[PDB]
């Protein structure tokens, strides 16, 4: 899988960091009340729909465990790089296709997207516990939302530019 | 209190696991004594330990009433008892909530971000006889993680900037919030791509060429061996 | 037009860890003011530029900037026109970019606060020839643009919003010779034909001797020393000792002096010390 | 005699600007500094020097080792670099890890690689920062350690491309003296591709390059004399040609030939008085 290139080795490194810098900083108060602090996955997302693909999923899984020692619970730190890390390469094994047209985007954001609904459904659900596994379902769905929707805005515009 | 600190990843890493293989009771005054004798050790002050524990506080209380709620037996409306299993359950995962946060905030506080990319480097190393390139995970992560406090203050000036021209970020509702983060998400990125390409250039120019290999610039075993010990004592009883 | 009063502000908030990035800030810019702040990195000289477009609200003080007045107990809804009142360029704005073209880009500004659109977008064009250059750039995207063009195409976006203040944090920062020359000329040129308060952090200190009516001087969170080019860079020492130091153009007439001869003032610019040489070429 | 150029060509014209027919040669110890508007290939020219930035003609050969796919690293050995925005090509995780990093990736070493870093942060004068991570520090600093980097390698030959070109006045001047007090211990041709006054008054000779041919190739202090031109040329006026441009518009009118503050104080105190 991984070679790995001269350049995109660092791009991924980068935009890793960007990742995290931007889950650490920025803040995204829903309508009451919780906040939407993975719009990382802006980032990660538009990483595997970019370029991507399947190396997206590095982008996707060192970010998040990084945020989770960073934020943080630095005990899910596996749990994140497994979730995350998967997904972005559900993301990007899924969209090509080449990429063109937005609907493109769409189908493959939509099974990535539950990969981490699941996922950490999942995870919640087996240190604990039925309702845990509920509010993070409600939590990572509106967060989702969140993350595809701006993502989708994004990758648009990127797409065109884009070194590689 | 620092360490070694190699050994607290690999602490962060089965704590999970351990957090869950345990029933009782029994086991539990064999973790909460494990834990709570390494938060004695490493001082504390129990202030950034209660602040830790205070957001998740709505999580422990929505949790623990649930699990009470749905077991007394709550359901089609009737309460009193039988419920006590639901009871010393909810205390189970009330206990429960509070390990898991108290040593997620414990883990936070004690490792400096700085050394924890080059123990993931050094854990990685089995992984390398199945194939899986270390030194380039190694050297990726490090870049980002020493990347992650500049493109922070690359983020807040970018937003300082686009809300001095007119954008008004973090306001509701959700559309229209997400509508406003392109204005900085997209310098981000293209920033983030000259921030790398200038940095490939500038690697390959250095001292490090192409090479991806090879060169790198008693309290360990004794906490591990306690672990190990104590995760035995925890093996041992488990209804299961 | 702007007004600091007593101001002060510290990261973050009274709980721990206190950090005052600024006490007791005084001042006062006239309308069609110049001023110049200098000082050392971090010494308070960003927080006060962020005073004034309400991106930092103060802890104690008062800031009346025209019709506007800042408190502590402002609300931030309040502050909104404000803003597009307070122009601001940070340092290498080219970042601030992110449309697909420059006409859009630039009209962006506005349309937040407003906007007609194509009022806005022809508003853009007017803005994108008045900066430095640019004509009928609009069709271009601005990633394809050079460096300091970008600069322009933000710059131009800045002023798209119509400020009676423009505020600069070392616009020239990473110019060519010629840049930084046919920016600053820009900056004085808006200066003296259309409004403009304009105030400048930098660390040039031929552009502050030359373009400047008047200088502050920051040293750690605190304006010491406030006034006048002449008045500010009368005592050397004091600059020499705060890392910093007058002009050329005053360090040379030093030199002439020590020799020496006299002049009726201080010669800040190369054109002053010109113009006492020339007369005494005359006399003599 | 250490780097010599035939011919270069870029055909990017058609990213990095142009260059054709470019051709000088580099002397041993030779503080050398090429400047140019925007129109010049300048930085391309500073790409090529290295290794990276492919031409697809001419053919440039640092001594003796020819260039390139094959030699590219071996050429890059002898080769330190120094490029704009500090920011950047740091990588390493702190400052000492940093100045290791380029020492590291050459089979060699550990053991020896130690005292040899703390001795060029040492040589920076940068000792006690080692333990700051670049995300606190500062401007000139971190082009600095990154200085202390590739000195630690001590190559022959050390590329500036633009070092101080996002410095503060404070770090320009204190890193063009420790580049100074460098040339003074090592001994070692210095290529700077600047605009900065300071840097290429500092320098023993200077190439003027324009649209990717070079115009022009003189001493400092004869470049100086092209005056008020200086400025379209891509490079700062020396205050006292900012003077005698100054009293040239007002009828007094001084000497041609260039002339430094002492010189021009000198001969204006002659003047008059």
């Amino acid at each position: 899988m991984t070679k790995g290139s001269l350049k995109e080795n660092t791009i991924a490194a980068v935009l890793i960091a960007m990742t995290v810098a931007l889950s650490i900083l920025v803040v995204i108060p829903i309508p009451a009340t919780k906040g939407i602090v993975t719009l990382c996955e802006v980032g990660i997302y538009t990483s595997a729909i970019l370029y991507g693909r399947r190396m997206g999923l590095l982008v996707g899984g060192a970010s998040g465990f990084l945020i989770d020692i960073l934020t943080g619970y630095p005990v899910w730190c596996l749990f994140s790089l497994v979730i995350h890390g998967t997904q972005g390469l559900v993301v990007g094994w899924l969209l090509p296709r080449h990429h063109k047209g937005i609907r493109s985007m769409l189908l493959p954001l939509l099974v990535g997207s539950l990969v981490m609904v699941i996922g950490y459904c999942l995870a919640t659900t087996l240190l604990f516990g039925w309702p845990a596994g509920l509010a993070s379902i409600f939590g990572n769905v509106v967060q989702v939302g969140f993350g595809a929707g701006v993502t989708l805005s994004i990758v648009g515009p990127l797409t065109r530019l884009k070194p590689d | 209190h620092r360490l070694d600190p190699r050994a607290k990843l690999m602490l962060s890493f089965c704590y999970i696991i351990v957090v869950f293989l345990a029933n009782n009771i029994w086991s539990y005054a064999i973790l909460i004594a494990f834990t709570v004798g390494a938060i004695l050790s490493s001082k504390i002050s129990l202030g950034f330990f209660l602040k830790g524990i205070r957001p998740l506080l709505w999580l422990i209380v929505f949790t623990v009433v649930l699990q009470l709620l749905f077991s007394p037996a709550g359901g089609h409306t009737y309460f009193h008892w039988a419920t006590q299993d639901g009871l010393i359950n909810a205390g189970y995962i009330f206990v429960r909530f509070l390990l898991i946060i108290m040593m997620s905030t414990l883990l936070t506080l004690s490792t400096q971000p700085l050394d924890i990319a080059t123990g993931l480097a050094s854990l990685m190393k089995p992984l390398r006889w199945v194939k899986v390139p270390v030194d380039t995970l190694a050297m990726m992560l490090s870049i980002a993680l020493r990347f992650v406090p500049t493109l922070m203050d690359e983020a807040t000036k970018i937003m300082n900037a686009q809300r001095a021209r007119g954008v008004d970020f973090g306001e509701g509702g959700l559309f229209k919030q997400a509508k406003s983060l392109i204005p900085l998400m997209v310098p981000l990125f293209m920033s983030a791509f000259n921030r790398a390409e200038d940095l490939s250039t500038a690697m390959e120019a250095r001292g490090y060429q192409d090479s991806e290999h090879r060169s790198q610039y008693r309290r360990d075993t004794v906490t591990w061996l306690l672990f190990l010990l104590g995760f035995v004592a925890i093996l041992i009883f488990r209804h299961w | 037009a702007i007004a600091f009063e007593h101001v002060t502000y510290t990261y973050q908030a009274g709980t721990p860890m206190a950090h005052t990035a600024l006490t007791d800030v005084s001042l006062t810019v006239p309308d069609r003011g110049y001023l110049a702040i200098i000082g050392h990195t971090g010494s308070g000289k960003s927080t006060l530029i962020q005073q004034l477009n309400a991106l930092l609200k103060p802890t104690s003080g008062t800031i009346k900037i025209d019709e506007f007045t800042i408190t502590p107990e402002t609300t931030n809804a309040a502050l909104k026109p404000l803003r597009q009142h307070v122009g601001m360029v940070f340092q290498f704005p080219e970042n601030q970019l992110f449309e697909e073209t420059v006409r859009q880009d630039i009209a962006f500004g506005p349309k937040n606060f407003g906007m007609a659109d194509a009022d806005a977008l022809a508003l853009a064009d007017e803005m994108l020839t008045t900066v430095g250059l640019d004509q009928s750039y609009a069709e271009r995207s601005p990633f394809e643009l050079s460096g300091g063009q970008m600069r322009r195409v933000a710059i131009a976006g800045v002023l798209a919003m119509q400020p009676k203040v423009l505020v600069l944090d070392e616009p020239t920062a990473g110019l060519d010779p010629q840049g930084r020359q046919e920016m600053m000329r820009l900056f004085a040129r808006l200066h003296q034909e259309q409004g403009l308060t304009i105030v400048l952090v930098t660390h040039q200190m031929e552009d502050v001797a030359q373009y400047a009516e008047q200088v502050a001087v920051m040293h750690e969170g605190r304006l010491m020393k406030f006034g006048t080019p002449a008045d500010v860079f009368s005592n050397r020492e004091w600059l020499q000792d705060h890392q910093l130091d007058v002009p050329q153009a005053a360090q040379f007439a030093r030199r002439l002096r020590d020799r020496g001869l006299t002049f009726p003032k201080q010669p800040l610019t190369a054109d002053q010390l010109a113009d006492y040489l020339a007369q005494q070429w005359a006399q003599r | 005699t250490e780097n010599i150029i035939s011919v270069d060509h870029l055909t990017y014209q058609y990213q990095a600007p142009a260059l054709t027919d470019v051709s000088f040669t580099v002397h041993a110890g030779e503080w050398l500094a090429i400047v140019g508007h925007n129109g010049s290939g300048k930085s391309t020219l500073a790409k090529s020097l290295d290794g990276l930035l492919p031409f697809t003609q001419g053919s440039v050969t640092v001594g003796g080792i020819t260039l390139t796919p094959e030699t590219v690293w071996q050429v890059r050995e002898q080769i330190g670099m120094i490029f704009q925005n500090p920011d950047n090509q740091f990588v390493g995780a702190t400052v000492e890890d940093d100045v290791a990093f380029g020492l590291e990736n050459r089979q060699i070493s550990r053991d020896e690689m130690v005292p040899r870093v703390q001795a060029a942060l040492a040589q920076v004068g940068m000792t006690s920062f080692a333990q700051r991570e670049p995300s606190s520090l500062s401007g000139g600093q971190k082009q600095r350690v990154a200085l202390a980097g590739i000195v630690a390698i001590a190559p022959k030959i050390l590329i500036l491309d633009e070092a101080t070109s996002m410095l503060d006045p404070q770090g320009r001047i204190e890193m063009l003296a420790i580049v100074r007090q460098l040339r003074q211990q090592q001994n070692l041709t210095v290529i700077s591709i600047t605009h900065d006054i300071d840097e290429a008054a500092s320098a023993d000779r200077v190439l003027v390059i324009d649209d990717g041919r070079l115009v022009d190739e003189a001493v400092p202090s004869q470049i100086f004399e092209r005056g008020t031109q200086l400025v379209e040329m891509g490079l700062d006026l020396p205050f006292t040609e900012k003077l005698k441009a100054a009293l040239r518009q007002r009828g007094i009118t001084p000497p041609t030939t260039y002339q430094t503050a002492a010189e021009m104080e000198e001969w204006l105190w002659q003047s008059l008085s």
